[PDB]
């Protein structure tokens, strides 16, 4: 929620220490998040009206920054340095994280008080979320980490790769991708035959589609942050 | 050679198109491509049965084309959906292509499928013949098809198999020519303008 000020995307578990924590902080957080999940799968949110509509994208965009921040503590835990047990641990807790921002979506696209732009919107937060965890965890290094012993996307642009990205890592940006593909999908058609400020970060905020993808275009550079996952995975996979 | 040019299209009215005048149809339309949009000429009989039958044969083989003569296809059916779209937006007596038949047309290359009837065919070929304009040609053929596999990059975007996902790429193709003539809002704008429609649309 303090993010949603656009105060750059900011994960926390970053410090070399900060890792170490989460990492106790793992299995503990599997179990909310599991709750959570077996919670949300019942008729829980059914009546998405604007009012509940706001804490259900509230509990979605949660799950996923808390597993941007666990990708980014593996990312730090991989770059910087019961192990494969906590790793196990992570691996569900992202997979969740993912899933429940998928059944919310589902949820605010087939509601009949909710969808359309409000949906969209959701799934331009998302999107948002997805792409500032991926540029933290790509532009972190053994030395930026020892060096601190909170990042920030705007921090890192006005300061300016490998590493860090993994197979967590692999799944936020998939899922990114099929967001960025519906939102630029949307903003063909209807520039339709050709044919504001940024889109702002709530559900509900009204916006054109060059808006949405403006703000997601602002928050880092997309060309860039493209290519450099390009090439990263390429040259993992190699 | 407008002449030959309705002609392989009859010898296909003789039977479907073998695909190998197909590459001298599309040829032809692309060239023609201006003379049919704004002619504004009592050729408009030929000029229309050519674009009906043109549109017929063209929807008929969609499974199977060779892919570089697929997208011949598909820049002849592009040309095709523009055609139908001035028409019916401009709706003109002169033209022996009726706004159903013009509609179908349209859904027929969005469709991958052809819905005019064997009679409806033989009327346009019977005005075609009554209203008429009333190797180093197999050289030009392909420096052109190469003129287009060069500034066009086409992108599939995804045997028994093939020509489904052929006619699907040849659809989606017709879809995306519709969308950049705008042609949807165009076909909203006949809906809304139609004839017995506008007394009740009033009414409600």
């Amino acid at each position: 929620q303090d993010a949603v000020l656009a105060n750059s995307f900011f994960i926390m578990p970053a410090t070399v220490a900060d890792a170490t924590a989460v990492r106790n902080g793992f299995h503990s957080l599997v179990i909310d998040v599991t709750m959570a999940l077996d919670t949300l799968s019942l008729p829980v949110l059914e009546p998405l009206n604007p009012s509940r509509l706001q804490d259900v994208t509230v509990l979605s965009l949660s799950c996923l920054y808390a597993g941007v921040s666990v990708a980014t503590c593996m990312a730090i835990l991989h770059v910087g340095s019961k192990e494969d047990d906590y790793e196990s641990d992570a691996a569900t807790i992202v997979q969740k994280c993912l899933e429940i921002y998928d059944m919310i979506g589902q949820a605010i696209s087939s509601s009949r008080r909710a969808g359309g732009e409000h949906y969209q919107n959701f799934q331009l937060l998302g999107a948002w979320c997805l792409l500032n965890s991926l540029f933290l965890i790509l532009n972190l290094s053994p030395t930026a980490l020892a060096d601190k012993g909170a990042l920030r996307v705007r921090d890192i642009l006005s300061r300016t790769g490998h590493q860090g990205f993994g197979v967590l890592s692999v799944i936020l940006a998939n899922h990114a991708i099929k967001l960025l593909t519906s939102l630029f999908q949307d903003l063909q058609v209807e520039a339709l035959h050709k044919g504001g400020p940024p889109a702002a970060l709530s559900i509900m905020a009204q916006s054109t589609s060059i808006q949405r993808i403006q703000r997601l275009i602002d928050s880092v550079p997309l060309m860039n942050l493209l290519l450099t996952l390009l090439s990263t995975s390429y040259r993992k996979a190699c | 050679g407008w002449e030959v040019a309705v002609r392989p299209l009859l010898s296909a009215s003789y039977s479907a198109f073998e695909m190998k005048e197909l590459p001298q149809l599309v040829a032809s339309v692309i060239e023609s491509e201006s003379e049919i949009l704004h002619h504004e000429k009592q050729y408009e009989p030929f000029y229309s049965s050519f674009v009906a039958l043109s549109t017929h044969y063209i929807t008929t083989v969609c499974s199977l084309i060779p892919r570089n003569q697929l997208q011949s296809v598909a820049a002849a059916c592009k040309v095709l959906i523009e055609f139908s779209l001035l028409r019916l937006e401009n709706p003109d007596e002169a033209c022996a292509v009726s706004q159903k038949h013009l509609i179908l047309l349209i859904k027929g290359l969005c469709t991958g499928c052809s819905r005019l009837d064997r009679t409806e065919i033989i009327t346009f070929t019977a005005m075609m013949k009554s209203a008429k304009l009333p190797p180093e040609l197999r050289q030009k053929e392909v420096q052109m098809n190469f003129l287009n596999q060069l500034t066009s990059v086409f992108n599939p975007r995804t045997d028994q198999a093939s020509a489904i996902k052929t006619k699907n790429v040849f659809i989606a193709q017709n879809v995306a020519s519709l969308q950049e003539l705008g042609g949807s809002e165009k076909l909203l704008r006949v809906c809304l303008n139609l004839p017995y429609f506008l007394r009740y649309i009033n009414r409600f």
